[PDB]
């Protein structure tokens, strides 16, 4: 995928 | 090599783009829960790494050798294909241990490694446990290890457990709903509504949820490191078969992962489970495109089958019935291309 | 083809890749501000479309040729490059046009057209306008118009003006001196904390704000799409010299664009300035890696160097100094990956 790790907070 | 018949050209560009960001390493390294444990997890098994031979696959800034260069480590070959490498062996030389961790930029199995090694460490676990498919690319680099050698995580299970959550399967419609309007500024959209429902139902949604919407204890697939082979992961079949604890309507799986860190001194657990707290992995959850009614008591069967594919994850295919009634559902979905629901 | 020598090919699958999707087609189509005003320009502009021959480049949905068969067109040419295009057509057919609109599937630079035509639609317009370089294929589809030929936009300005965000700069900055923890699980990455720098304000900051951080007036950058030729996108150079009118710390230059439909009946522009209402587009800030201290009537020049690049982008170079204390900022931006604040 484009980003494969998320975003965390 | 065996990463560029498997992966699509493009698709490693991109990958490796993106691991190249510092921002994105960062992203990794504080996530608390991820990186506080894979270093306690080092240490407090420092007898596994004291004057030891190490491989960090995919070191990216090289956080996880430091830890196994803190625990005692005489050599750590760290690998890293992206740009990041570079950035890895600045933080090398300016914290003095050029000579104990040694950065070879490439990919784990085009490179060659001088010697071979004890423990084999990483982190390669993508969301629902397998997306990027770097398991493949540990698993691949069992041919550095040393008979009776350790990988640090040595196993991990994958879980699923099914969810009723109302609102996220409406959801859906209320988007796709958009186009079902005879007059948008004149346009009647309305024979591509069909066509917009299809469309949210392949993704995948990435959040976290309460664990109130659980509806059965959690089936586990597991993979052990050690034993596993790069095949294994290309098709894999996850039956499962779930005694139901609540009544209601099921509207999808719920996915998360753990990995055990199995050393000789003792056994380190990471978990992403909706029960712990927040991790950058979050939670994945796989819509029905219809839901199942259960009632406590029944069992819930099917099969979660990820077929791999060249853009480094996987298609899902999702079948499940209630075995009671007979009523079944299925689904299609792309795990690449996730819905970002937490942002 | 001219598009295939420009673009990397890895670029062109993912960009015709997020156009295919639903879902990207109904964010800009909910964009009330363009789609209504798309709507207005074609509507009110009849007379330019009453039985004229339209070539529509990349059509999406086909919104904008259904704007122009409202608008009495005889034959609209809807070129689309990805599976869009599929879903156009079952939208002609749901509406019952297929005499009048004609989608052709493929990339403008590609396809071939039966006919010259009167008049070229599109909407190209990328963040700072000029990102994603659709103007390019837009300026290209040229050699299908007819001599004295409209286009709708006609023209396109970028505005650029200094800001002053305190908020904004330490966010980014407190971000990058993440790299300059000196034991950060026992482990020193204060060697990384320049590149940090560099990579963090290197990211294009999209969202908007209020027209009181803005220093100055604006810098009016005009494309003629009438006469520009797509080599004139290649290489953008925006002298400014900007007369301060508040004394504090320059943090960037911000930036947005309007563009105007020229018509035989009236003139209707698209706006995405901040003192307009919101658009999907929102605004686009370039920070400083360090703020130039400016008191007010002094004058902040430079100039904002757009090049080309083979990911459908920019790299943007803005070098800007205070005149007055000959302090200094030379900065490289990466229009292709920018910080999406909103
Ligand atoms: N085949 C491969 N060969 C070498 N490195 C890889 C490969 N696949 C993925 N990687 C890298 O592995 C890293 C995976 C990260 N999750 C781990 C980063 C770092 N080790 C950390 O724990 O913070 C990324 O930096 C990738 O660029
Ligand atoms: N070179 C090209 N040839 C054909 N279509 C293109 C090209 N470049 C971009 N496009 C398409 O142009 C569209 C750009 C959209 N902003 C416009 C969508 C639609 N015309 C609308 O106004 O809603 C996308 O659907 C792209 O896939």
């Amino acid at each position: 995928g484009k980003a494969p790790r998320k975003q965390l907070a | 090599s065996v990463f560029s018949e498997r992966t699509e050209e493009s698709s490693a560009v991109q990958y490796f783009q993106f691991y190249g960001y510092l921002s994105q390493q960062q992203n990794m390294m504080q996530d608390y829960v991820r990186t506080g444990t894979y270093q306690r997890a080092i240490l407090q098994n420092h007898t596994d790494f004291k004057d030891k031979i190490v491989l960090d696959v995919g070191c990216g800034s090289g956080i996880l050798s430091f830890f196994a260069a803190q625990a005692g480590a005489r050599k750590i070959y760290a690998v890293e294909a992206s740009t990041m490498a570079q950035h890895a062996e600045v933080l090398v030389k300016s914290n003095n241990l050029t000579d104990r961790i040694v950065v070879i930029p490439g990919k784990v199995e085009e490179v060659s490694l001088p010697e071979q090694v004890d423990i084999i460490i990483s982190e390669p676990m993508g969301y629902m446990l397998f997306n990027e498919r770097m398991l493949e690319s540990y698993l691949h680099a069992k041919k550095y290890l040393k008979p009776s050698g350790n990988m640090f995580p040595t196993i991990g299970d994958v879980h699923l457990a099914p969810f009723t959550d109302e609102q996220l399967y409406m959801e859906q419609f209320t988007k796709a709903n958009f186009w079902y309007q005879p007059s948008f500024h004149g346009v009647d959209l309305s024979a591509l509504r069909g066509a917009a429902v299809d469309e949210y139902f392949r993704q995948p949604v990435v959040d976290t949820f309460d664990i109130r919407i659980l509806m059965a204890k959690s089936v586990k697939y597991t993979v052990n490191f050690l034993e596993a082979k790069e095949g294994d992961l290309h098709r894999i079949e996850i039956p499962f078969k779930f005694h139901m604890l609540h009544s209601g309507l099921v509207h999808g799986l719920a996915f998360w992962f753990d990995v055990a860190f199995i050393g000789s001194i003792m056994t380190v657990w990471l978990s992403t489970a909706p029960t712990e707290p927040l991790t950058h992995w979050y939670q994945v959850r796989c819509l029905f495109q219809s839901p199942l009614f259960a009632k406590a008591g029944d069992t819930l069967s099917g099969t979660c089958l990820l077929i791999a594919n060249k853009r480094q994850s996987y298609d899902i295919s999702i079948v499940a019935q209630v075995d009671q009634t007979g009523s079944k559902s299925s689904n299609l979905l792309d795990l690449k291309n996730p819905f970002f629901r937490y942002t």
